[PDB]
């Protein structure tokens, strides 16, 4: 667009006087400048691409996979071939018990594994509260969502509003 | 139109496609004021001249 | 041209027509050269 | 002290020792028109006295203009003091207190703050532009503040390098400039002993771009140091002014030999200056070294490689040397201040020279009673603390010494505007560094720390426990009137206090600033123009309060006048129902308001001289002329209070019992006024009758002041009231072709062109016009945009003229956001001001009577 | 939702009076029984400075503008404007300009978004029936 | 001579006499010679002809003015002084002065004081006005009121007026406007039972450079930290005067025992070989605290069977388990985990506990809702001290005297404060203007954010 | 004599060379003797106009630097009361660029333009057969005495 700009700048000074319209104007230094200043910027891009060539939203899923990966590493191989599915059910059960404001204490669970599940539930809790409030500002603002996002959001906000309401009742007591 | 744009200027002071050309809606210098449309080009003592023009 | 000594500049670095769109666009010009003057000024000002 | 000061040609012990000897001090205001070379001249003096402070090659160091808005605008905005030690032609070093004042006419008030603490004036005149608007206005204000006036015709290189005049014709240009300044001084002064001519040394010629500065004596001393046997003062007596040189008899004749010989100025001064500038700018490579060898100048090989303007500045720095002609001129023709103490005390002290303290202030002695006087407040760039700047007229301020600051409302009977403040520190204020001193003797200028709290504009610092009969110096009578009125609120009201704090601070910084709050709670700043208020608003938002501030549209303050006498003789009784006052209001005679305002008359006169004036000048009877009570809202205001009460109907001692309260109510009534609460102008208030209560607890004070205001208001309103417009006098400096463009720009804004006259010796014209100040908002922007920058206008307040409408006209409908036509502009101007003021929607003529 | 000359004009006496009225009402209610919050309230002063009296009641946004007070005009019949006349003398003394609350237009918009979002696997007749039902409810409640 | 016989002294109404604000002329903005009109409360440049007080007196028929600096009353336009002892409460509301007998008996004041309107109050138990979002600072300023020695310092202006300032020093405005506010809050003869802190807060806004605004509320711990540090900075005369009243009242000396843990991802041979490196040994970086920061253990993420409330609960001694020489706190910065132990060496006379409620997680700021179960009339802090120290410290028993409580979300929160009135034993919840009488058993049920304790 | 050397870094020219190079480049240069031509058209003027979301007529137009004050969202204070405002001329874009602190509420990131520089009254010499110092007829005559 800029070179066309310079053409309009140059031609309308060039084509004054006895010079009329026509293909005879060549004052090429302006456009040639512009294309060299483009070459300045994309020289290291194409050089980095040739050096690479001529060589030699879902935080709950990532967080659950990361804590499952962290739990598994410190398990022995003779015990993790039975135990791993069960600790995923323990993760999901602690998260279901957090979402329900009910006590989750497994007595047979060892307290470092229990502390890591507690940690996972706190990280997912903070993400879950934040994504419920963020998706609610999205929905309430008028941003375009589908049915399962609203349904999911309404379930998250119902559990959050009842956590706040149970805290309100216990503050009254 | 220009009296309309003058009182509009008052009334608002207080109250995919590759397009290779600039639009005429991108334009400025659509003035109402005759001191700013016809803007008395420099007579450089009648001896200096604008660049490029013949 | 007000100098008599100077440092040599690249031919890229010398815009022959920068002080042309930095002037006011002359009288009687069509709309496309006027918006071209204003957009050359726009990228001049964004550069500076 | 011992602070870290820059390297200078003198040393600061010698500056502090020249401070004591007040015969070797020159308190000088460098004043002129906008961009006439004053700041670059101070730059040249600083480069002379400071070897490490050097101007850049392509961009002039200003070295005053130390504000950010000054560096960005390029216009000097505040006066910067510079205290240097400059050597004379004889080699004698004098202490120079130089006030670099803004030449823009909107900042004329700042010049007044420099004119008060100065004993002399160097009026800077562009040699190309000649005498301009602010040069005439500062001639007037300099000979009216009783200052010695000298002239520096700066920018003589524009006669050489721009106009390319012949040397005879540029001599004619400089002679026309000197003649124009002489005509202006003979206009504004009955005395003709202050004739300005370069033969006298009153006129200096300069080019502060290229560091040329010579009087005739300092150019003659270049001959005297080049050729030995010549006595340069007798030569300087022959150099200017239709004196030709006969080189066969070697004698200077008034008769021209050969009829093609040149004057002594053209032959001996202007043609060498032209040949220096022409050999530098035209023939540097070919023939500059042989002419430089002829002038005794040798430049290094690195120095001849310079571009043509730094090489010109260098060649003329080596030829002319120091600026000893400026020091010649300001030492011979600007007082001592020992000599200049007596006109300064006679003019600016309220007790006058005849007081017991006026005598000791005329002696100017450092071992006297302390009588410092500060006119400027200089903010430090943190914005918090101000420093009061002014001159010590007697005694010695000391750092750490408690002191008695008297504000402008301090009289000897109203001693409450004083305050005992401890002086924190003292600075000898050069522009970009301050020399911290332990004491400052009399005659010297000083920045004082710690006295900034009890003062707004102008202080008299005295000492406590003595000087009990110490009066204030007069407040700064300004060159113009702060007229342009902007309303100012914070964007967030919670930071109103910061803005109020900042409002106080701009009230300290700008001497003719008026910050008030109107009855609607609207904060109002009065200024002299749109550049002035743009800088005030910049300082308000950036320097002092760091908050965001909404500005209103700029409006003007109006005046109020009458055009005929009052229909019925108006009256007002007090709330006691005793003390009826009966006034009429009639318009003053033509030119009388100009006589009261410009101090052609005073109520401080006796009754005999005042009555003699009003009899011999305006056809008043001596019955009426001996009956003048007061002079408008101040002691010099455009209204008159007369009593035409016959002594048959009224007891005259019982009337003089309440003369003070009737005068106070009249002054307050003419200060506010009943149309739009803005000053009454050009109205004679005749007290026709006055019942007065017999016992003093029934008259006086709370009864008769508001009653006198009510009868002033009703007498005003029954006379046919008109609003008055401030009119700006606009001097446009356009090219010859842009004159019809200036006419076209002025025709859209109710401006009447007074004149379009060619600047003689320049290709430009001056269009002098009269725009209304309500129509001047963006006028200079309209003019410089329409003329592509070629025309340039300066607009200053000239007079008040009656708005073409009638303000008490309920027949006029005003749609709110439209430009009204002329024949009901006053009706628009009255009620919107009334809305701004917040008063009632309309003022009826019967609002201040007793019948309704 | 009203134009700037049609809103409450925030003059100092009227703003102080609105806040004063609100403070007087707020002191009468103990903060433990119920609160009355300024941020969810609206206090419109009609005075010599504000010619319009404004209130949102029942989803309607009403602006009463007296005939004596910034009309100066012959009016034809406009729809949302209610010619308020005096009961005894039958003189049109004010006009009530009606509008729909922004919360009510937002409720209708969110109702259509609930129709569309839960449309999904439903019949076109049921989507258009929900549109008809929301449109009749809006249009018969908010008529003028 | 017409002093003591002024007619216009009935025209004064004290219902409009608000002396809490900037003493500037309401027309000319000038602080020089400001006079309050006692008929309308508005300030006008004071005294003389053509001034604003004079022109106001003849404009409004408001004929009695008080010099706001000189404390002398004046009838205008005919300017004479007014000498009447019945006007003394106007000057005492404008400029409250406190004698040493009045300061020593200031905490022995059981009888209520009456304002000019029929509103009883106790001095110091006085509401601070709420400008937009202000209750953090009202709560902290009401906490530093009811601290007796800091109060008694700021009730005499002579305690701090003559101390030296830098020339362009704005920071002393905190000291003098805090003293003005303290004298207005402990004024026993006020005209209203509440004091606007607005000038004190404009000093806060200017001195913190738009940290701690009035339109936007900050945290009380941040404001108390900055405000005690800024009072201590500004009460030092052109230097760090090492002992101000803020140091003499609130500052103690703790002994932090930082111990660098080696690195967790190492083998055991290298992990116990790094012990002799002495970079991984204990230090002693003994310092001074204005306030002790008490860290609550986090909200337990699940309810339990007991105290069937969802509200968690810690004793005071369990979060004062920090600051004994046994309990080690993990510190975690980049590349380095330390084990800081704390040890109180100098216990202040008035000890501030800033209980840390608001912590930011990965996504938002969460408030710890944990209720500290503290006593209010006895905490023996003797066993949080070294035995090198407990022979010096004769009195270590502290009573609670102020309890700033944050209520609500970290976003839409409010601040109230339970102050103990001395002389009575009564506790008052001041939420900014309302003063409830709170019970001593109900202080320990609220979310204690800031606490001030008195060493007896 | 005329350049640095073979690196071609510094040139130093004789003023006849610079004069004839200036004459050969006459068509590319506008013969303005000032920067008064660029009043409200220089860089500062355009930085100001970009900062105020205003477009100088011959000049560029940008996105708003700050979010604009909608003048139908402000709610008729005593300050912006349009019944108090005397309208004489429309306050143009140019006046808010020329005096950005007088005519703008919230001038942020705004640049004070250079004011007047004094009018360079340079008389171009049409005739080289004329003396270099010559009373040109563009110069207004000085009437003697
Ligand atoms: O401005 P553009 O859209 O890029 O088109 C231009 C334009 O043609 P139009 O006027 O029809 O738009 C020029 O004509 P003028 O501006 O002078 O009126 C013409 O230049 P000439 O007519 O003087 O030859 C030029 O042609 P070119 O750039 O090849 O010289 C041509 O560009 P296009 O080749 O894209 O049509
Ligand atoms: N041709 C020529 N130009 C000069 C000379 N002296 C100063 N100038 C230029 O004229 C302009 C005047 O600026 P200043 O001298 O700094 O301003 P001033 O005269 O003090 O006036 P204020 O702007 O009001 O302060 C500057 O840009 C200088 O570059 C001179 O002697 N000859
Ligand atoms: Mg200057
Ligand atoms: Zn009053």
């Amino acid at each position: 667009r800029m070179c066309k700009d310079l053409k309009h700048l140059i031609y309308y000074r060039f084509n004054t006087g006895p010079v009329g319209k026509g293909p005879g104007c060549g004052f090429w230094a302006a456009g040639w400048r512009v294309w060299l200043f483009f070459m300045r910027g994309i020289t290291p891009l194409l050089e980095r691409w040739l050096g690479n060539l001529l060589a030699r939203s879902h935080f709950d899923l990532e967080l659950r996979a990361a804590v499952m990966h962290d739990i598994l590493d410190m398990m022995p191989e003779g015990i993790k071939q039975n135990k791993a599915r069960t600790i995923l059910q323990h993760l999901s059960e602690a998260w279901r018990c957090w979402k329900a404001n009910i006590p989750w204490k497994v007595p047979g669970l060892p307290t470092p594994i229990e502390n890591m599940i507690l940690r996972y539930v706190k990280a997912k809790a903070d993400w879950w509260t934040n994504t419920a409030h963020y998706n609610r500002e999205r929905i309430r603002r008028g941003a375009t969502v589908d049915k399962t996002v609203c349904k999911k959001n309404l379930g998250r906000l119902t559990r959050l509003y009842l956590k706040a309401e149970q805290e309100r009742q216990h503050n009254y007591l | 139109k220009d009296k309309s744009k003058e009182l509009h200027a008052i009334k608002e002071r207080y109250l995919r496609k590759f397009v290779f050309e600039w639009d005429a809606s991108e334009d400025t210098s659509i003035d109402y004021n005759p001191l700013y449309k016809e803007r008395h080009q420099v007579q450089l003592l009648g001896r200096g001249f604008i660049a490029g023009i013949d | 041209f007000n100098l008599r000594s100077g440092r040599t500049r690249r031919a890229l670095d010398i815009p022959l027509v920068k002080n042309w769109y930095r002037e006011h666009c002359p009288a009687g010009q069509p709309v496309k050269v006027r918006v071209s003057y204003q957009k050359l000024l726009k990228y001049y000002v964004l550069n500076a | 002290m011992e602070q870290t000061l820059p390297v200078t040609v003198y040393e600061m012990d010698f500056l502090a020792d020249l401070m004591d000897n007040s015969e070797l001090i020159r308190n000088v205001t460098l004043c002129g028109h906008l961009h006439h070379g004053k700041t670059c001249f101070v730059d040249c003096l600083i480069e002379q006295t400071h070897p490490e402070i050097r101007k850049r090659y392509d961009q002039d160091l200003c070295y005053t203009d130390i504000l950010f808005t000054e560096q960005e605008r390029g216009v000097g905005i505040k006066s910067t003091p510079v205290t240097v030690v400059l050597p004379d032609t004889k080699g004698k070093s004098y202490l120079f207190n130089i006030m670099d004042t803004p030449g823009h006419v909107n900042f004329s008030d700042e010049v007044t703050a420099g004119l008060r603490i100065s004993d002399g004036v160097v009026l800077f005149i562009d040699a190309a532009e000649g005498v301009m608007l602010n040069t005439e206005r500062l001639i007037k204000h300099a000979v009216q503040e009783r200052l010695a006036v000298t002239v520096c015709i700066n920018k003589i290189d524009r006669l050489i390098l721009e106009l390319k005049l012949p040397p005879t014709d540029a001599y004619y240009k400089l002679r026309h400039i000197v003649d124009e300044v002489n005509g202006l001084i003979s206009m504004y002064s009955t005395d003709e002993n202050l004739i300005l001519s370069p033969l006298l040394g009153n006129v200096c010629f300069s080019s502060s771009q290229y560091s040329i500065c010579f009087t005739l004596g300092s150019f003659a001393k270049i001959y005297a140091d080049t050729f030995g046997d010549i006595n340069y003062q007798e030569f300087a007596k022959r150099l200017w002014g239709d004196i030709y040189f006969n080189p066969k008899t070697r004698k200077f004749t008034k008769k021209a030999p050969t009829s093609s010989s040149q004057r002594s100025f053209v032959e001996f001064i202007l043609e060498p200056l032209y040949k220096i500038l022409a050999q530098v700018v035209g023939d540097v490579d070919t023939s500059l070294p042989r002419t430089l060898d002829e002038l005794g100048i040798h430049l290094t090989k690195e120095e001849l490689k310079l571009n043509i303007r730094p090489l010109l500045r260098l060649v003329c720095k080596k030829f002319f040397g120091e600026f000893t002609g400026f020091v010649d001129m300001c030492v011979q023709h600007i007082p001592s201040p020992k000599v200049g103490a007596k006109p300064k005390i006679e003019h600016t002290y309220t007790g006058g020279v005849d007081s017991d303290l006026g005598e000791a202030m005329s002696d100017c002695d450092p071992d006297g009673p302390l009588m410092c006087h500060t006119t400027k407040m200089y903010s430090t760039d943190d914005g918090v603390q101000f420093h009061a700047f002014g001159r010590v007229l007697s005694g010695t301020i000391h750092a750490g010494q408690p002191v008695k600051v008297l504000g402008e409302n301090y009289t000897l009977e109203d001693e409450e505007d004083s305050q005992i403040c401890t002086v924190g520190r003292l600075w000898i204020s050069v522009a970009r560094y301050h020399i911290e001193v332990n004491r400052v003797p009399a005659g010297n200028w000083v920045l004082i720390e710690g006295v900034d709290q009890p003062i707004v504009k102008t202080a008299t610092i005295t000492e406590p426990r003595g000087n009990e009969e110490a009066q204030i110096f007069r407040p700064l009578k300004f060159n113009t009137t702060s007229v342009i009125k902007i309303a100012v609120e914070p964007v967030n009201p919670s930071e109103l206090p910061k803005m109020l704090d900042g409002l106080r601070k701009v009230n300290k910084s700008y001497p003719s600033l008026t910050t008030k709050v109107e009855e609607s709670g609207e904060h109002v700043i009065l200024g002299t123009g749109e550049l002035y208020l743009d800088c005030v608003m910049h300082d308000l938002r950036k320097m002092y309060s760091e908050i965001d501030i909404k500005v209103a549209d700029p409006v003007v303050t109006f005046c109020e006048t009458v055009v005929e006498t009052s229909s019925l003789k108006c009256f007002a009784e007090t709330p006691n129902k005793k003390n009826k006052i009966t006034m009429i209001a009639e318009p003053l005679e033509k030119g009388l308001a100009e006589d009261i305002e410009n101090e052609v008359v005073q109520i401080t006169w006796n009754r005999k001289k005042l009555g003699e004036f009003f009899q011999t000048k305006y056809d008043w009877d001596l019955l009426a002329a001996r009956s003048i009570w007061a002079f408008g809202p101040d002691a010099t205001g455009p209204n008159i209070l007369v009593d035409d009460t016959l002594p048959s109907e009224v007891d005259k001692a019982l009337l003089g019992s309440v003369k003070d309260s009737i005068v106070q109510g009249f002054q307050w009534g003419t200060r506010e006024g009943p149309l739009c609460d803005e000053l009454i102008r050009n109205v004679k208030f005749k007290i026709l009758d006055a019942v007065v209560a017999q016992e003093p607890l029934h008259r006086g004070g709370g009864q008769i002041i508001p009653t006198a205001r009510r009868v002033v208001y009703s007498a005003f309103l029954m006379a046919t009231p008109r609003l008055m417009e401030p009119y700006y006098f606009v001097e446009v400096q356009a090219p010859a072709d842009c004159v019809s463009a200036v006419y076209t720009v002025l025709a859209r804004r109710r401006g009447h062109v007074t004149q379009d006259a060619p600047i003689p010796g320049s290709p430009l014209y001056t269009i002098k016009a009269f725009i209304p100040a309500i129509d001047s908002f963006g006028f200079e922007t309209d003019l410089r945009t329409h003329t592509q920058g070629q025309a340039f206008s300066l607009s200053v307040f000239h007079h008040w003229q009656i708005v073409p409408g009638d303000p008490l006209d309920k027949s006029i409908v005003i749609r709110p956001l439209e430009p009204q036509p002329a024949p009901h502009l006053a009706r628009e101007f009255m009620i919107k001001t009334r809305r701004r003021k917040g008063l009632s929607e309309d003022v009826s003529i019967s609002k201040f009577f007793d019948d309704p | 939702c009203w134009p700037r000359d049609a809103r409450m004009r925030l003059m100092k006496h009227d703003v102080n009076l609105g806040r004063a009225v609100f403070w007087d009402i707020k002191n009468r209610l103990p903060r433990s029984v119920t609160t009355v919050q300024w941020e969810n309230s609206f206090v419109s002063v009609y005075s010599k400075d504000n010619p319009n009296l404004l209130f949102n009641m029942c989803g309607f946004e009403c602006r009463i503008l007296p005939k004596c007070r910034t009309s100066y005009e012959e009016f034809t019949h406009k729809d949302g404007v209610w010619n308020l006349q005096n009961e005894v003398t039958k003189e049109r003394t004010a006009q009530c300009f009606l509008r729909v609350d922004d919360e009510s237009m937002q409720r209708f918009h969110n109702r259509v978004r609930q129709i569309l979002m839960a449309s999904g696997s439903t019949t076109f007749t049921k989507i258009v029936n929900k549109w008809n039902t929301a449109l009749i409810g809006l249009m018969t409640y908010f008529r003028e | 001579r017409r002093s003591r016989h002024c007619p216009y002294l009935d025209t004064i109404n004290r219902s409009v006499l608000d002396f809490d604000f900037e003493k500037l002329c309401s027309i000319s903005l000038s602080h020089i010679n400001a006079y309050a009109c006692l008929v309308c409360g508005k300030y006008f440049q004071g005294r003389g002809l053509k001034s604003h007080a004079y022109i106001h007196s003849v404009q409004f028929s408001h004929h009695v003015f008080l010099n706001l600096h000189t404390l002398k009353f004046y009838c205008l336009p005919d300017n004479y002084e007014i000498i009447d002892s019945s006007l003394e409460d106007i000057t005492y509301v404008l400029k409250p002065t406190f004698t040493k007998q009045q300061i020593a008996n200031l905490d022995k004041q059981a009888k209520l004081s009456r304002a000019y309107d029929g509103t009883t109050y106790l001095p110091g138990i006085v509401g601070l006005n709420n400008i937009k979002a202000n209750d953090y600072a009202n709560a902290v300023l009401q906490a530093l009121s009811n601290v007796p020695p800091l109060r008694n310092y700021f009730l005499e202006e002579d305690n701090y007026k003559n101390i030296k300032r830098p020339p362009g020093d704005i920071m002393f405005l905190l000291v003098q406007r805090f003293g003005e506010l303290m004298r207005k809050l402990w004024n026993p003869r006020n005209f209203k039972a509440h004091v606007s802190p607005h000038e004190m807060l404009q000093a806060v806004v200017l001195c913190s450079k738009k940290t701690f605004q009035i339109t936007k509320q900050g945290d009380g711990v941040d404001f108390l930290s900055w405000f005690l540090n800024a009072l201590h900075s500004a009460l030092g005369g052109t230097k760090k005067k090492k002992k101000t009243i803020v140091t003499d009242v609130f500052q103690g000396s703790m002994r932090i025992f930082t111990k660098k843990l080696p690195h967790p991802d190492l083998p055991a041979e290298e992990k116990e070989q790094l012990l002799h490196n002495d970079e991984y040994q204990e230090t002693m970086v003994e310092s001074t605290f204005m306030y002790l920061t008490l860290d609550l253990p986090t909200a337990p993420l699940y309810k339990d069977e007991k105290e069937q409330l969802i509200i968690p609960q810690v004793p005071l001694f369990n979060i004062l388990a920090k600051f004994n020489g046994i309990t080690e706190k993990e510190y975690k910065t980049y590349k380095e985990n330390f084990l800081k132990r704390f040890q109180l060496t100098k216990l202040p006379p008035y000890l501030i506990f800033c209980i840390k409620r608001f912590t930011k997680n990965n996504f938002f700021v969460e408030k710890n809702p944990t209720i500290v179960n503290f006593p209010i009339t006895n905490v023996d802090l003797r066993e949080y001290l070294s035995e090198e120290v407990q022979a010096v410290h004769k009195n270590t028993t502290y009573d609670l005297i102020a309890n700033i409580v944050h209520d609500g979300k970290p976003s839409e929160g409010s601040y109230r404060i339970h102050v103990l009135h001395h002389g009575t034993g009564k506790w008052y919840e001041l939420q900014d203007l309302q003063v409830t009488d709170i019970l001593p058993q109900m202080i320990t049920l609220s979310e204690a954010y800031i606490q001030i304790w008195k060493r007896r | 004599k005329y350049v640095n050397g073979s690196t071609y870094q510094r040139w130093q020219f004789t003023l006849p060379m610079m004069s004839t190079l200036y004459r050969l480049a006459n068509q590319l240069l506008t013969d303005l003797v000032d920067d008064n031509y660029f009043y409200l058209f220089d860089l500062k003027a355009f930085f100001t106009s970009k900062a105020l979301n205003m477009a100088i007529p011959g000049g560029p137009k940008f996105e708003p630097l700050v979010r604009d004050i909608n003048l139908q969202d402000e709610d008729w204070n005593e300050f912006n009361d349009i019944n108090k405002i005397i309208i004489r001329q429309p306050i143009r874009t140019e006046y808010k660029i020329a005096f950005p602190y007088l005519y703008n509420n919230l001038p942020h990131h705004v640049h004070l333009t250079w004011y007047h520089t004094p009018n360079v009254v340079f008389i171009k010499t049409e005739d080289p057969d004329l003396p270099a110092f010559y009373f040109d007829p563009l110069i207004n005559p000085i009437s003697h005495r």
